[PDB]
């Protein structure tokens, strides 16, 4: 299928640099004019830059003009932003859009951060259950967004709820996903809360079961 | 006969013209159509035609004190001005301070 | 820069009824050469990239239902969606595709409006993994409820806790159009083994009158 698919964000300090890469599939990717829109926490939407299919002429927000720069390698389908001094207003999600007049097409986004500090992974802990239970996991204390969860690595996707994270006074980050199952299904079915967090390569797997007295 | 209007002829034979925005790759013949394909993503045709290759987009390099004032189309050619800075040229490929 | 500004900012409508979207323009967006406005509308439902809903401000992107359409003209457009449907539920942008700089309008949030439905409550006691790190988390779920507005309140030994506790909230889902709710009350350790009952009471419309929701520490 048509796709488009960005890499490259992570956490960056103040004035410093990032790029952006953008993996197209599915189409004749020469033919097209690609674009990057971003769009801050909170915010609304906002086109970055553009390049042309054909002479791969090239237009700039101004908010980004002397800073970032865009192009293109037709060869390797791909499109890049070369981010140079970033200030802390560019920290947004990033989205991979090809145009013919139109963006009709989007990539997913990935997350650019643009921060005074460090990378802290989050800690994962257990919400254990007593027709219907509900079991979870507590993300807790992680810095910066976003973390990811699924359960049993995508296989239960029924009634999960993963709640937008809270800041804490701590200055770090904490969530929690929740999921609600047949309580028959307790002692029989394993139940696994998968959560990632990228810019500190946090990988964890907590597996959420009923505790005995 | 003669040929009806947006038409050309070719051999004797009256194919319809290309709607804008279109290029042709095939004259008709007395039992198919004209075939016509689209303009470029960077490229555009504003004519009823009979062109075999579209026009590539003005562009409006910013270092030659240029905005926008109405992008590209299939069908109409970029239109560009100057934005604080004033044109040096009537035809406007370039402005100063 | 062309500025594109959208009324309403928010916006609640009912299942099968007519959303009305409206968008201006500082400039005018017509094309004079091929005659064509150039406004088109996006949508956003969470987690995803905008979607393209109709261009040239009328025209329908392919797979759109019948149901989205475009209209306006000049600086003034407006896109309406008709027989709302629960998957409606996004926010929606009209956008600059006149020229450089491409500019969006500022956005749109669409609420579905829906019939009452209460809140389902569970309550989560603290890890002893998280309590051997001196940090007692409380989880008090408010699952699938709708209207949005509910009542929760903390309670340890019959006392009304203030302060201490954050609450997070859920899109309201494509399906059911319900919305789901988490409380976290945060203690030490220390000050998490000084008592024994720990209660969250939920007040909201559904129920009959407010349900609590309680654990003995330790049991």
């Amino acid at each position: 299928e048509v796709q488009l698919v960005e890499s490259g964000g992570g956490l960056v300090k103040p004035g410093g640099s990032l790029r952006l890469s953008c993996a197209a599939s599915g189409f004749t990717f020469s033919d097209y004019g690609m674009n990057w829109v971003r769009q801050a926490p909170g915010k609304g939407l906002e086109w970055v830059s553009y390049i042309s299919s054909g002479r791969s002429n090239i237009y700039y927000a101004d908010t980004v003009k002397g800073r970032f720069t865009i192009s293109r390698d037709n060869a390797k389908n791909s499109l890049y932003l070369q981010m140079n001094s970033l200030r802390a207003e560019d920290t947004a999600v990033y989205y991979c859009a090809r145009s013919w007049g139109y963006f009709d097409v989007w990539g997913q986004g990935t997350t650019v951060t643009v921060s005074s500090a460090s990378t802290k992974g989050p800690s994962v802990f257990p919400l254990a259950p007593s027709g219907t239970a509900a079991l979870g996991c507590l993300v807790k204390d992680y810095f910066p967004e976003p973390v990811t969860v699924s359960w049993n690595s995508g296989a239960l996707t029924s009634g999960v709820h993963t709640f937008p994270a809270v800041l804490q006074s701590s200055g770090l980050y904490s969530l929690s996903s929740v999921v609600t199952v047949p309580s028959s299904s307790l002692g029989t079915q394993t139940y696994i809360c998968n959560v990632n967090h990228k810019p500190s390569n946090t990988k964890v797997d907590k597996k959420v079961e009923p505790k005995s007295c | 006969t003669a040929c009806r209007e947006k038409q050309y002829l070719i051999n004797s034979q009256c194919c319809s013209l290309c709607q804008p925005g279109q290029k042709l790759v095939s004259d008709c013949t007395e039992f198919t159509e004209t075939e016509c394909l689209p303009c470029g993503e960077s490229e555009f045709l504003d004519t009823w035609n009979r062109e075999t290759h579209c026009h590539q987009h003005k562009y409006c390099d910013p270092n030659l004190g240029l905005r926008v004032q109405q992008k590209g189309t299939s069908e109409t050619d970029t239109i560009c001005t100057c934005e604080g800075w004033h044109c040096t040229s009537e035809a406007c490929e370039s402005c100063v301070l | 820069d062309i500025v594109m500004t959208q009324s309403p900012d928010s916006l609640a409508v009912s299942l099968g009824e007519r959303a009305t979207i409206n968008c201006k323009s500082s400039q005018s967006l017509l094309n004079l050469g091929n005659q064509k406005n150039y406004l088109t509308w996006f949508q956003q439902k969470p987690g995803q990239p905008p979607k393209l809903l109709i261009y040239w401000a009328s025209t329908r992107e392919s797979g759109v239902p019948d149901r989205f359409s475009g209209s306006g003209s000049g600086t003034d457009f407006t896109l309406t969606i008709s027989s709302l449907q629960a998957e409606d539920v996004a926010v929606y942008y009209c956008q600059n595709d006149y020229t450089y700089p491409l500019t969006f309008g500022q956005g749109t949030k669409l609420e579905i409006k829906r019939t009452v439905a209460a809140p389902s409550v569970f309550i989560f006691p603290p890890s002893d993994e998280q309590l051997k790190s001196g940090t007692a988390s409380v989880v008090c779920l408010l699952n699938n409820f709708y209207p949005r507005e509910a009542k929760v309140q903390w309670k340890v030994d019959n006392a009304l806790q203030s302060g201490n506790s954050q609450e997070s909230v859920t899109e309201q889902d494509s399906k059911d159009s319900t919305y789901s709710l988490s409380s976290t009350l945060t203690l030490s350790k220390a000050d998490y083994e000084k008592h024994k009952v720990y209660a969250c009471e939920v007040t909201h419309q559904g129920l009959s009158s407010p349900v609590t929701k309680s654990f003995n520490r330790g049991e």
